[PDB]
């Protein structure tokens, strides 16, 4: 189990670099890696990339080679530069799960049994973060009965050293917008969440018409989980929940009301200033 | 304005001790000649 | 004579071809090297199959011809020293 | 040429000093490649702290051109 | 476009489209760049643009050019600069010498070189009489020249503006419209 | 809100130039010259501005 | 060999030295405030390989000279003087040699000896064990005798002064010897200190005297603060040896 | 033979952070290491990737320990697709600026001599802020007039710095202009990093933990609103100028009530608004 | 752009500086700071400094060059 | 001396457990393969060669390297199982040679093939085809002896170096014990 998986941005950097290259020499639709990090009790810290040439056949999901030789080369060079970094998992920049990742995990989970894998889109259109994390779990089933491999989403976030921190920073100079006021708390949500939330729902949407209509096969679990997720959903017609609601939203409404109040005599004083400044200032001149 | 404390070695070698400045292990420009100078006594030097 | 053809690639993409005689010493390709590129010897500093050489004749390391000789120079930085 | 290196950087002015202590110090742990000291980590003999005539002490990583035994507080 | 360069003859366009008819939406769009962009050098050529939409009026280039001369920025202040020479072309105005005098010794140098050409550019043949300033700044422009302790871009202003000040004999203006009012393409082009 | 900009643009340099020290003046004297104390130094015997 | 001593010459001729202060503080994770030995205060950064848990507000640093970096960590400094103080050498007297000192010799063993070996002793009759006995008594007696014999036998270490070498002219000096060597012992556990004539400052405080009197009043009031002051001693042991037991302070 | 002013070395995003990174982390040491690129034109020479090196000195001087990695390194890197070959050298200048020196100048000239058109990139970890980097790329002046030729201003529009000056700027080295052009996926991607997840977005607070945030708040806000009475009061029995002192070391009411009360509003107005959108959404 | 160049000044601040006092504030944008060295000295304040802070024989941090109250 | 670069193709299927060909004939294999490694090593220095068993499916064993300690090192170790997969395996082995550390090397395989084949030919030839566009030669010894002929298997082999390739060969050996070293004269040898 991984609580949370810290990618850097030196790695996302370095990823998109690798795909670049790589689609400059042509004839791909993905790269694959490695990840190098450390750990700090279940919080992973995934820290540098380089590369490992692989090639796969796009039309069967059973054949494809990928170089471990040059892992394990390349393995020992950054290890000779940096030792505080070990092996940590995998990283491709595939759009979606693939049918190989098992087999490939399967590989890589000789150099690290805790491997996790991280993808990398280069190529976002959607309004979220850039990577998802997968681990692989044996999974038991009720009916299903064989046990195979799956991947369990595990939560990713990014972060940065401060040497990365001013780094960054300093080629964000394309746009910025700090703002960190009522503006920021209202365009990075609000409409940023609800934009994601119709997009997931509008994924759940397009699989429910396909079973639907018979171009795949049923599969009870997420019938389940469906039936949970409906179930969960509030009412907000219930006496009880009107009466918390308005008593809440009454209490926020005094607090914003004493603010205006404190603001308008701030702005009355400075005008108030402001007019006796120019007064005195004609009355010195005439 | 130093005071020679020691004349080390035959060769000039020697260890001023300058006033609340420093104590250095200098040697003798071109002008005086070994003999002038004795331990113990005040001996001028540049400030280079 | 039977000069020795190798070639000096440079980490830099650059290729200083020359040819030696049997008997070179690394000393001696090392100070030919300097004077074409009026570097100092020191910085120089000769690869054959990951494994610099050090010193000593050229053809009991391997060297011969048509070989791959990498040219690396070093690199320093300090205050001073 | 050693030699004369030597002799050239050994200009008479020296700024004498009193050896306070002879530390005896070894590495703490693994140092990362491109980034490694040869001061803080990789010294394993004794170390010398000095104070100088100018009331400045100092800490001398490697001794210098004097055995360090012979050397005492 | 993300490129600045395209983003730079984006502003060109704007400029070469709407010579000289003052659209008002046209200006919006510059000057929205010339504050909010990000490169500088789009700024500049934002800024610059303004010159060609404005020239029929050369009353109002001088008030939408002089809170963008006393700017942070350097290259916009080159921008209002070159922007009021080409607006002010052979027009010998009070104001835009008024602007261009206390920005001629700019600590930035090339601002000193944009001012300077400016100036040449809008007192083109004017004489004593026509204009009181004109021998101040054909004693500023010897100075500069003639100086040491100053950079090396403010001289090649200076001597660029001397030849311009008195160019082809001293019988030839730019006039970026004919004297009927027809816009000169050559004239455009040129500047 | 430009000027405040421009002053903190150039802040940079103007807290790059050295300081001034501190001293009590003994007595004036002289043409225009001071005696001044400078803690901990000594005295010395300063020039005076035009201002 | 001489090319090695050449060479090794040569490659250290290439090197700095490193300033030694004092951290007195860790403002951030990256931020210390460093006291150089001749005064100036600086806060200086840390090198990124370092453990910053050994970094608390005292331990002596070694900075580089050019940024100043915090570079690595010493244990507290001993001065030569007390170096000295601890590389005596008491010839080998042994118990054999003192002659005619039977009950003497076992008072000052039961004081300095017992507890450092025998303790459980003392927590089972529920005392604990004293630090300190003069020796008072006509010249040519024994007591140093006895005190060289007690530290060539004994095995814990040993500190020997006298008291007419501690006074130094600057004013503030010599209770910093004091607290020094104190220091020193503290460190050292288990360890026993021999203020020999402790009379050269052991006298009486006057209420009228002179500027020098009152500055070896100030060290002996140091040295009484430091034997049972605010900090228990615990675990080193005191002797004196005086041959004017009648000229000390009765706070001593 | 020209070596316009209009030439400029362009730096990659990766190549830029490579380089921080690796100097941050040697803090009191001048660390070192190589750079991979092209030469096109006489106007641009770019340099794309960076790798860090073995290496071995003290605070006052570095130097190689093995050419051996770096053979081997540029092999393997150009197996996967970066063919680039070596265009010059990084270091870092922990707080001394950006500037060559003359261990640093012998290297250049060697790599130089190796190539022509050669650069060297100083970076300056501790002087670089959040938003600026302090960094700069420059090449050696001969013995030989004017070292480089101009066509543009493109060469001056930077203000060399004193200290680069002292330490030999202008007389053994001269600079050259840094662009950091970036491709659309770069682009993209560095917009992407500082974006949560989307149900972050829609998340309330603890209620208990608001009112508790508002009623500090407040409870603050009334002693500062009898500092403010107390405050106005004066403004009138002051001195112009003792009014420029009366705030050094003594709190001032005004400001902070400013900052409570934007605080104050803007965290209820998220949380109101927070609330009636879920509440529509959800059911 | 004022929060940029806010946090742009900021490289005045870098980690080797000295500790010093401030004795006196002798108008705005400059005080009478006293360094660890012993001796007094007339400097320039920073900007973004909260004067709040500027309490009279307050520990502060000045430049090693300018000196500057930073 | 042309630089060449092979990838061996070693079978362990469960029909290695046999004898016919000395001891396990995994064993003949496996000195065959050693005497054809030592032979490429002496082809070219900077020649390699590589292990692809063919197992259940595939698992590259050993990738390209001029040095051969790590395939042989490697060869052990591979008591067998299951049974081959013709197709997976060239198609394995092709992607992994188009990623040559030097692409001046010329692509070719060799194979040691000694169990019965499950693939109907007309994709074989289909796979022959496109390794054929793509310039491998491959050298199939059909060792083992299950059908010691055509086991669909010729036409591959004609198809590769069709119209006289003279790149591939088709080397069949006999269930007679003797390890095949003596027999592969051509295809190691000399071409
Ligand atoms: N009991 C004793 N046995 C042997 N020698 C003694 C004895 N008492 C004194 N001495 C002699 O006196 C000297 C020691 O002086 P000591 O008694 O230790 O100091 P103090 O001068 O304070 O009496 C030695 O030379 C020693 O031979």
């Amino acid at each position: 189990a991984v609580q949370k998986v810290v990618v850097h941005p030196l790695v996302l950097l370095s990823v998109v670099d690798h795909f670049n290259r790589i689609g400059k020499v042509g004839n791909q639709k993905r790269v694959v890696g490695v990840l190098l990090g450390s750990w700090q009790k279940k919080v992973l810290d995934v820290s540098n990339s380089f590369a490992v040439p692989f090639d796969e056949d796009d039309k069967d999901d059973s054949v494809w080679f990928l170089d471990h030789d040059y892992l394990e080369n390349m393995y020992g060079m950054f290890k000779k530069v940096n030792a505080r970094e070990r092996i940590v998992g995998w990283y491709h920049t595939g759009p979606k799960l693939h049918k190989n990742d098992i087999a490939i995990n399967e590989l890589m989970k000789r150099y690290c049994p805790n491997s996790v894998l991280v993808i990398i889109d280069v190529k976002p259109k959607d309004l979220g973060l850039p990577t998802e994390a997968y681990i692989s779990v044996e999974e038991v089933h009720d009916d299903g009965t064989p046990t195979s491999k799956t991947f369990e989403h595990v939560t990713s976030e990014i972060g940065a050293e401060e040497a990365e921190e001013v780094g960054v920073e300093h080629l964000l100079r394309d746009i910025k917008d700090t703002t960190v006021g009522t503006l920021s708390q209202r365009i990075t949500n609000q409409v940023h969440g609800l934009k994601g939330l119709n997009s997931k729902l509008l994924d759940i949407r397009s699989y429910l018409e396909k079973v639907a209509t018979g171009k795949l096969p049923i599969n009870h679990q997420i019938i389940y989980q469906l039936q949970d997720v409906f179930n969960l959903l509030p009412d907000v017609s219930l006496q009880e929940f009107v009466k918390a609601f308005y008593l809440k939203t009454n209490d926020q409404m005094v607090v914003v009301y004493l603010a205006s109040l404190i603001r308008s005599v701030v702005a009355l004083h400075n005008l108030i200033n402001n007019k006796i400044a120019n007064r005195d200032a004609e009355k010195k001149e005439g | 304005c130093t005071k020679i404390i020691n004349a080390d070695s035959e060769d000039p070698k020697y260890i001023i001790n300058v006033k609340q400045f420093a104590k250095f292990v200098v040697d003798l420009s071109d002008q005086v000649a070994p003999t002038d100078i004795e331990e113990g006594m005040r001996v001028g030097v540049d400030r280079n | 004579a039977a000069p020795m053809s190798l070639a000096i690639h440079s980490t830099t993409g650059t290729r200083y071809d020359l040819a030696v005689p049997p008997d070179e010493t690394v000393e001696g390709l090392r100070k030919r090297l300097s004077q074409r590129l009026k570097v100092p010897k020191e910085r120089l500093a000769l690869l054959h199959k990951d494994t610099r050489l050090s010193s000593g004749k050229l053809q009991e390391f391997g060297v011969g011809d048509g070989s791959k000789l990498t040219l690396v120079p070093t690199v320093e930085a300090g205050l001073m020293s | 040429e050693n030699s004369e290196k030597i002799k050239v950087n050994k200009t008479l002015p020296y700024l004498v000093s009193n050896v306070i202590e002879l530390l005896d110090v070894d590495p703490n742990d693994q140092e990362e490649d491109g980034a490694n000291i040869d001061l803080d980590s990789q010294r394993k003999g004794k170390c010398a702290v000095i104070k100088t005539s100018t009331r400045q002490t100092y800490f001398l990583p490697v001794i210098g051109l004097v055995d360090a035994e012979k050397l005492k507080p | 476009d993300k490129d600045p360069i395209l983003r730079r003859s984006g502003m060109y366009t704007v400029a070469m489209a709407y010579c000289g008819s003052g659209n008002n939406k046209a200006i919006r769009r510059l000057l929205h760049v010339a504050v909010s962009d990000v490169n500088d050098d789009v700024r500049r050529a934002a800024v610059e643009s303004l010159g060609f939409i404005l020239f029929r009026t050369p009353e109002q280039c001088p008030s939408v050019v002089s809170l963008l001369s006393e700017s942070y920025n350097p290259h916009v202040r080159y921008g209002a600069a070159m922007a009021l020479g080409i607006c002010c072309a052979g027009t010998g105005n009070k104001e835009a010498i008024n602007l261009l005098e206390p920005m001629t010794n700019d600590p930035v140098n090339y601002v000193r070189q944009g001012a300077l050409i400016a100036s040449a550019l809008i007192m083109i043949q004017q004489t004593e009489i026509t204009c009181p300033k004109v021998n101040q700044f054909r004693q500023l422009y010897s100075k500069v020249i003639n100086d040491k302790h100053d950079d090396v871009m403010a001289k090649f202003g200076a001597i660029l503006a001397q030849g311009i000040l008195d160019a082809g004999g001293h019988n030839v203006t730019i006039s970026l419209q004919s004297r009927t009012g027809h816009t000169h393409m050559p004239s455009v082009v040129g500047v | 809100l430009n000027a405040k900009v421009r002053l903190l643009r150039e802040e940079l340099q103007l807290l790059q130039e050295q300081g001034s020290y501190v001293g009590e003046v003994v007595r004036a004297m002289d043409k225009k010259k001071v005696l001044v104390k400078v803690h901990p130094e000594g005295k010395f015997v300063v020039d005076v501005d035009k201002n | 060999k001489q090319y090695e001593k050449s060479e090794n010459d040569l490659k250290a001729l290439q090197s700095v030295g490193q300033i030694v202060g004092e951290v007195l503080k860790q403002l951030t994770e990256e931020k210390f405030i460093v006291k150089a030995t001749n005064g100036p205060r600086y806060v200086v950064g840390c090198r990124r390989q370092l453990d910053k848990s050994k970094l608390k507000p005292g331990t002596r640093v070694a900075l580089d000279m050019t940024t100043l970096t915090i570079m690595r960590y010493l244990p507290r400094e001993v001065d030569p003087l007390v170096y000295n103080m601890s590389h005596e050498d008491p010839g080998n007297v042994s118990y054999s040699e003192i002659g005619g000192l039977s009950e003497q010799i076992r008072e000052l063993r039961e004081v300095i000896e017992l507890p450092l070996t025998n303790p459980e002793l003392f927590q089972r009759v529920g005392i604990i064990p004293p630090k300190g006995c003069l020796l008072y008594g006509p010249p040519g007696t024994g007591k140093t005798l006895l005190a060289r014999a007690v530290a060539s036998q004994l095995d814990c270490n040993f500190l020997k002064v006298v008291s007419s070498s501690i006074v130094d002219k600057y004013i503030g000096e010599s209770a910093r010897l004091i607290r020094e060597m104190f220091n020193y012992a503290r460190d050292h556990q288990p360890c026993i200190i021999f203020m020999d004539e402790i009379d050269a400052i052991g006298g009486r405080r006057f209420s009228e005297g002179t500027s020098a009197d009152r500055e070896i009043q100030r060290t002996l009031m140091e040295l009484l603060n430091q034997m049972d002051g605010f900090d228990t001693l615990h675990r080193v042991k005191m002797i004196m040896a005086t041959n004017r037991p009648d000229t000390l302070d009765p706070a001593l | 033979p020209a070596v316009d002013t209009a030439e400029q070395v362009y730096i990659s995003s990766l190549a830029l952070l490579k380089m921080l990174k690796h100097g941050r982390a040697g803090v009191p040491m001048e660390v070192m290491g190589l750079m991979l690129g092209e030469f096109v034109d006489d106007y641009t020479v770019r340099v794309i990737d960076v790798f860090a090196m073995p290496q071995s000195g003290t605070g006052v001087s570095v130097e190689a320990v093995d050419p051996v990695f770096q053979a081997k390194m540029l092999d393997m890197l150009k197996q996967t697709g970066r063919p680039e070959m070596v265009v010059g050298w990084y270091h870092s200048h922990p707080g001394f600026g950006c500037w060559l020196s003359g261990v640093d100048i012998n290297t250049q000239q060697s790599f130089e001599a190796l190539s022509e058109r050669a650069v060297a990139v100083v970076v300056d970890p501790i002087q670089s802020v959040k938003g600026k980097v302090v960094i700069d790329a420059f090449r050696l002046i001969n013995a030989n007039h004017e070292p480089r030729q101009t066509t543009s201003n493109l060469g001056h529009l930077n203000k060399p710095s004193i200290q680069a000056l002292i330490h030999g700027l202008n007389r053994h080295y001269y600079s050259i202009t840094i662009n950091y052009r970036k491709n659309e996926l770069e682009q993209k991607m560095l917009l992407n990093l500082h974006k949560k997840s989307w149900m972050e977005g829609l998340t309330l607070q603890d209620y208990s933990e608001h009112c508790k945030h508002n009623e500090s708040v407040v409870k603050e806000m009334l002693e500062l609103a009898k500092n403010y009475n107390k405050a106005v009061e004066e403004e009138d029995k002051m001195t112009p100028e003792q009014l420029a002192i009366k705030n050094v070391g003594k709190q001032d009411p005004k400001r902070h009530l400013e900052e409570h009360v934007d605080v104050l509003m803007t965290s209820n107005i998220v949380q109101c608004l927070a609330a009636m959108l879920d509440t529509v959404v959800f059911k | 752009e004022f929060l940029h160049a806010q946090e742009e000044v900021k490289r005045i601040q870098s980690i080797p500086l000295v500790i010093g006092q401030f004795l006196e504030a002798v108008d705005q944008n400059t005080a009478i700071v006293g360094s660890t060295t012993g001796s007094n000295y007339y400097v320039r304040i920073l900007s973004t400094i909260d004067r709040e802070l500027l309490k009279p024989n307050a520990s502060v941090a000045l430049h090693k060059h300018s000196n500057a109250l930073v | 001396m042309v630089l060449e670069s092979t990838m061996v193709c070693v079978d362990n299927s469960e029909y290695m457990r046999n004898g016919d060909f000395l001891p396990t004939r995994l064993q003949a294999q496996q000195d065959a393969v050693n005497i054809v490694c030592h032979s490429k090593t002496r082809s070219n220095p900077e020649n390699n060669v590589g292990l692809i068993t063919l197992a259940n499916d595939c698992e590259v064993l050993t990738t390209l390297t001029p040095d051969t300690g790590r395939i042989l090192s490697k060869l052990h170790t591979v008591q067998p199982k299951g049974k081959i997969t013709f197709c997976t395996g060239i198609r394995v082995a092709h992607l992994a040679l188009k990623h040559r550390q030097g692409k001046n090397h010329k692509m070719r395989i060799i194979a040691f093939v000694g169990s019965p084949v499950e693939d109907n030919e007309k994709d074989l030839v289909k796979l022959a085809k496109r390794l054929k566009k793509e310039k491998v030669n491959v050298d199939i010894i059909n060792f083992g002896e299950e059908e010691v002929n055509t086991e669909k298997l010729t036409a591959f082999v004609n198809t590769l170096n069709g119209k006289d390739g003279t790149g591939s060969h088709l080397v069949t050996v006999p269930p007679g014990p003797s390890l095949a070293d003596a027999l592969i004269s051509s295809p190691i040898l000399a071409g």
